[PDB]
């Protein structure tokens, strides 16, 4: 039977068709399995196949069975469940995730102790922002508050990094909200990179070329520094880390600072 | 040289004046910090003791003088040394002596104790357990920095290499304290932690499954979800307990609707008054 | 100020704008000759008046274009008064801006949390005593309005007057005066401030509400760290109460009288039902009715009331298949403890400390004997005609005295009401209810013109979701009745 | 068009490696070139967002202010350019571009 | 003219004139704008 039941379901959501019982009898397997795989395939055919989200009648069965894959994927014990529904979250269902149940249940799930979900689940409400302030907004600025209190005072590199991706996860999936709050980011971003494992330098170069995406022509004030720091990096580059993506970075100021020529002669040995 | 009597003859002054001896501070607290910067030796254990005492006098009007001591704090805790039992007393006598101000310097003191967690050699290591004693009674203070200092502490009753007391401490910190804090978002975070925890010490099955008892008291109704999935754990050695029983059989079965939901910090002031 | 012919006849910025002289002057000596004996006095008196005429030019259409000109209007000289380090000014605005938007003042106090619940929707009301407006009052204000289309205009007036205050940068003012100044003050402008903000994203256009709620001032400051520590904790601190604030304002109003909650319950139960778990048979039954303590003695005030609660709400507990003689002794105890006749349970009065625990106890026991039925029949029977006789005593079925008035009006006697309550609510609950003469005793309290309040208390516990013989008392009560 | 870029500029980068180890005026027929790809980005995102449209337009003109004065390669560039702005939107260019 | 904004044509009606409305109902207290 368990060859049989994982068989089917993944033919099931690998196929195409042209169905609207079998979600609904779907119920009886995952909130009784015990066996994992059977329970995460479900998941997925579930998440998969119920896309078209438009008639007046069927708003019923996608709600409950978003209401139990929700739950299911707040609560089960083993990491991989949570990690991959989580995945399945994905803008597909943008619109109508807009429940307040949906947005409480998102807000437990927010914090956990494993750290591919912090990223999966704050790129989510990240996305989720714009559209309804009222809920997400103040846990918002809870949250930012608490990662710059990490990216601080911890002295440990691990919570750094991982403060920093969590800021870069936000500065991408956040494009209006961020806007206000940029000098104090840029400003302890900076004097983080001037500090007397190296990641968390590749982390704050990936995450600080994102804000100079967000912002044009804010950064004006800030530009010689960055420029120094950067190539003093890349001259005589005393390791070959991960040079690609600050090459990336030192492009994309200029596109969009609009500071185009002046470097050639104040840093004469740039072009060589 | 002869320092020692002479310092113990001014704390002796200071108790004997008692709350007047507060105009007295500003021309002795500078030249006694500058001594402990340039004083040498193991007596710098015994001042640090003495210092304490006076901490323990005047109770509020140490403020201006107290940002120095935080840097000599900071400069004289080396990671593993006996000198660490009497730093805790330290920090004891700080947290009963300012009481509700500690905050403002609460983040100076954060990264080496978080080392504390992980670089200690200590035998049973009592050292943790001593200042997790401690942190126990920071109540209101730790308002926003939850975030941080938890991880670790569920850390520790992680592993399952750590002598047994000093997870039976862990708990009891964690259980207790939630009589001060807000500790409702932060479900997942522990739940998950006692699930796995739960069957791995015959012993811990009663102090922990009282300290989930206990937290789950900060939630309402919202811990309704949860049931099922503890529900297998709770019976699968047979075990039953009364408060959780209690908590369960309210919850689910109707009680009241006014009832649901509140803050604990409501709840502590109404039993408060 | 509106015709213009009458227009030209004042004069630009002397005359209207005079009575918000002693706000915004430190020193304002109204009168030269005064006696020296009284001068703070006179402050008062004049703070009371100014205060009382600023709100009363706010309403009218030519106060507030006139007072919100293009130039230097007084109004935006209220507002940067608002940010000057006086001690009782900044305590002199608040109230104005409270009773401008028609706000609940919180009690003073150096605390948030308690100022919190003091300005709660759901905070009792003196007029829902039994005697004063029993139930419709309170249900006009904790129940939400049945409109889902009508305007209200009152919104549209304080959308209008909020609008005018954010075009002239209030929020600046108010986030200097959180940040800066005593916490008596501190705790009065943030309660104002999330007070607008819940009043924002409810009653305001998108396009003017989108970007307000960002506060970036404030959040601003709450992350430099080059300034004073003390601004910036108390920043944090502030924002923690905000978003506690908002919370509270998502919780909702709950009902504090009992019937308003049991009827909201079975409402939303009825619906639930519209549209569509532990065995435990012995061996921990054994161990808490054990650890009850209630088979030592009989005496009250000793039991472990909740861990009773958890016995009689236990689902696989229905005396149907479990006859055990300790619970036998136990429900005998509690169906002698209920008893009128015992003269306990109706002898501990009103306002005791362990009270509503005891009477939702009492529901809970009375729905336990509706579960156990086909072997539990006497144990009601006994009870409810007790109860029955009690009532006929104190309606006057005797002709002693007929006057016991002092005696529901501070016992719990009035809550054997709500057993009836869940008794009238289950079909066979109905047919219980009558087998005794209870239905026809009501019908014969309904004759009496003298006692009142039994009325009162009795028109709010019958169920009415079922035809029955319930509803023609009801159209008797609404049709022979007194005043 | 991304993709059609991105193909175009290793196409560019074969000749560019060939033709630099020289000198850097050898490389300068292939620098325009380059400069000339890469600011196709610029055009999408004129097209995109009409936010950016004053800054982008602004810094055209001051990256093309340093470039060889020859008509020639004023000519494509400013043609390329030209694919988004009407000649009487920038009076400016077409000016010192006349003179 | 807040009157005539209660339908969504009389909503587009205005905004061409640089007038913002609410484009929600009350039935829940926390409306979602797609």
């Amino acid at each position: 039977d368990v060859g049989s039941i994982t068989l089917a379901l993944r033919t099931l959501g690998s196929f195409e068709f042209e169905l609207t019982q079998f979600v609904r009898h779907c119920a009886d397997h995952f909130l009784n399995s015990e066996h994992k795989e059977i329970r995460m395939e479900a998941a997925r055919t579930c998440s998969r196949l119920l896309t078209p989200s438009v008639s007046q009648t069927a708003v019923q069965v996608v709600a409950d069975v978003l209401s139990k894959l929700l739950v299911v994927g707040i609560t089960d014990p083993d990491p991989d469940i949570r990690y991959c529904v989580l995945a399945s979250l994905d803008e597909r269902f943008d619109a109508h995730l807009a429940q307040a149940e949906n947005l409480q249940a998102l807000f437990v799930a927010l914090n956990d102790q494993v750290f591919e979900i912090r990223e999966l689940a704050i790129c989510t409400v990240g996305r989720l922002s714009s559209m309804n302030p009222a809920f997400v907004m103040p846990f918002l600025r809870k949250m930012l508050i608490q990662i710059l209190t990490e990216l601080e005072h911890s002295g440990i590199g691990r919570i750094k990094e991982q403060s920093a991706r969590m800021l870069g996860h936000l500065v991408s999936n956040a494009p209006r909200l961020i806007r206000p709050y940029m000098e104090p980011i840029l400003k302890a971003l900076i004097l983080k990179l001037k500090d007397p494992n190296p990641g968390v330098i590749n982390n704050v170069l990936a995450t600080i070329g994102e804000l100079a995406q967000v912002s044009g022509l804010e950064m004006r004030k800030w530009v010689d520094e960055l420029f120094i720091i950067i190539m003093d990096m890349l001259q005589d580059s005393s390791l070959l880390a991960k040079r690609q993506v600050a090459l990336w970075t030192l492009g994309q100021l200029v596109a969009s600072t609009g500071y185009v020529v002046e470097p050639y002669r104040k840093y004469p040995t740039l072009l060589e | 040289h002869h320092h020692t009597m002479v310092v113990q003859a001014i704390t002796f002054i200071f108790k004997s004046l008692g709350l007047k001896c507060v105009q007295f501070l500003p021309q002795v607290m500078p030249t006694f910090l500058n001594v402990i910067r340039v004083c040498d030796g193991a007596i710098r254990e015994f001042l640090f003791q003495q210092l304490g005492m006076l901490v323990s006098f005047v109770k509020s009007h140490i403020r201006p003088y107290m940002d120095e001591i935080v840097t000599l704090m900071r400069e004289f805790w080396v990671m593993n040394t006996s000198i660490q039992s009497t730093i805790i007393l330290l920090i004891e006598q700080i947290v009963v002596a300012l009481g509700g101000e500690f905050k403002l310097y609460l983040p100076q003191l954060i990264p080496h104790m978080l080392r504390v967690f992980m670089h200690d050699n200590s035998p049973g290591r009592i050292v943790s357990i001593k200042l997790l004693a401690a942190i126990q009674l920071f109540g209101a203070n730790l308002d926003d920095y939850l975030h941080l200092l938890l991880p670790p502490i569920v850390k520790l009753f992680d592993a399952p290499e750590a002598p047994l007391p000093s997870r039976k401490a862990a708990l009891e910190t964690v259980d207790r304290l939630t009589e001060s804090l807000d500790f409702t978002d932060y479900a997942s975070r522990i739940i998950h932690p006692i699930v796995r925890t739960l069957d791995q010490s015959p012993e811990l099955r009663s102090t922990a499954m009282d300290t989930l008892s206990s937290l789950v008291f900060q939630l309402g109704k919202k811990y309704q979800i949860f049931i099922p999935m503890v529900n297998k754990v709770l019976v699968r050695h047979r075990i039953n307990h009364q408060r959780y029983d209690v908590l369960i059989c309210r919850i689910v079965k109707g009680y009241t609707l006014a009832d649901e939901e509140e803050d604990p910090l409501i709840y502590q002031h109404r039993m408060l008054r | 100020l509106n015709h213009p012919k009458t227009r030209q006849y004042v004069r630009a910025d002397v005359e209207l704008e005079r009575i918000l002289a002693p706000y915004t002057d430190f020193h304002y000596r109204h009168s030269p000759d005064t006696a020296e004996g009284q001068l703070k006095e006179d402050r008062e008196a004049r703070f009371l008046a100014s205060k009382m005429g600023i709100i009363a030019t706010f309403r009218s259409w030519a106060g507030i274009i006139n007072l919100c000109k293009p130039g230097n209007s007084g109004i935006q000289s209220l507002i940067g008064v608002l940010c000057i380090p006086n001690m009782e000014i900044r305590r002199g605005l608040l109230e104005v801006l409270y009773d401008i938007f028609r706000l609940p003042l919180p009690v003073v106090t150096e605390e948030f949390i308690e100022a919190l619940l003091s300005v709660d929707p759901g905070r009792f009301q003196d007029s829902w005593r039994l005697s004063d407006g029993f139930v419709a009052a309170e249900a006009k204000t904790i129940l939400p309005h049945r409109a889902r289309s009508r305007p209200d205009l009152m919104d549209n007036y304080l959308a209008l007057i909020l609008s005018a205050f954010i075009r002239n940068g209030l929020l600046e003012g108010l986030v200097e005066v959180i940040t800066n100044s005593d916490d008596h003050i501190s705790v009065r402008a943030t309660i104002l401030l999330g007070e607008l903000l819940h009043m924002a994203n409810t009653i305001l256009p998108h396009s003017h509400s989108h970007h307000l709620h960002c506060l970036p001032t404030l959040m601003n400051m709450a992350a430099s760290f080059d300034i004073p520590k003390e601004k910036r904790l108390r920043a944090s601190a502030a924002l923690n109460c905000l978003k506690r604030f908002h919370e509270m304002k998502k919780r909702g109003p709950k009902p504090y009288s009992l019937h308003l909650d049991h009827i909201i319950q079975k409402a939303i139960a009825t619906h639930q039902k519209r549209d569509q778990i532990l065995k435990d048979t012995e061996e921990a039954l054994l161990i808490n009715l054990r650890d009850s303590q209630v088979l030592q003695h009989k005496e009250n005030l000793e039991w472990n009331w909740n861990l009773i609660g958890t016995i009689l709400k236990w689902p696989n507990v229905n005396l149907r298949n479990y006859k055990d003689e300790q619970l036998h002794r136990f429900v005998r105890r509690l169906l002698y403890f209920y008893k009128p006749s015992s003269k306990l349970y109706a002898n501990l009065d009103l306002d005791f400390a362990k009270a509503k625990q005891l009477t939702v106890v009492g529901c809970q026991f009375t729905e336990f004997l509706l579960e156990s039925e086909e072997d539990g029949q006497g144990y009601l029977e006994d009870l409810v005609k007790d109860i029955v006789q009690w009532l006929n005593a104190s309606s006057g079925m005797k002709p002693e005295r007929s006057l016991q008035n002092n005696g529901l009006l501070t016992t719990l006697s009035q809550h054997y009401f709500l057993f009836i309550g869940t008794l009238s609510c289950h079909p066979h609950g109905v047919k219980m209810l009558e087998k005794c003469s209870v239905f026809q005793c009501l019908l014969n309290l309904c004759s009496l013109k003298n006692q009142d309040h039994l009325l009162k208390l009795t028109v709010s516990s019958l169920d009415y979701s079922r035809d029955g013989l319930a509803r023609v008392i009801l159209s008797k009560i609404l049709t022979a009745a007194t005043d | 068009a991304q993709q059609c870029i991105d193909k175009a500029r290793d196409l560019l980068d074969a000749e560019l490696t060939a033709m630099a180890g020289e000198s850097y005026s050898r490389a300068y027929g292939a620098m325009v070139s380059c400069h000339m790809l890469s600011e196709l980005e610029e055009v999408i995102q004129y097209k995109l967002v009409p936010e950016r449209r004053e800054i982008i337009r602004q810094i055209w003109w001051e990256r093309l202010q340093g470039c060889q004065r020859i008509v020639e390669d004023w000519q494509k560039i400013l043609m390329v350019r030209s694919l988004v702005v009407s000649p009487h939107e920038d009076m400016r260019t077409w000016l010192k571009y006349a003179s | 003219l807040g009157l005539i904004a209660k339908t969504k044509q009389g909503c587009d009606i205005l905004k061409c004139h640089n007038w913002d409305a609410v484009r929600h109902s009350r039935k829940h207290l926390w409306p979602v704008v797609p």
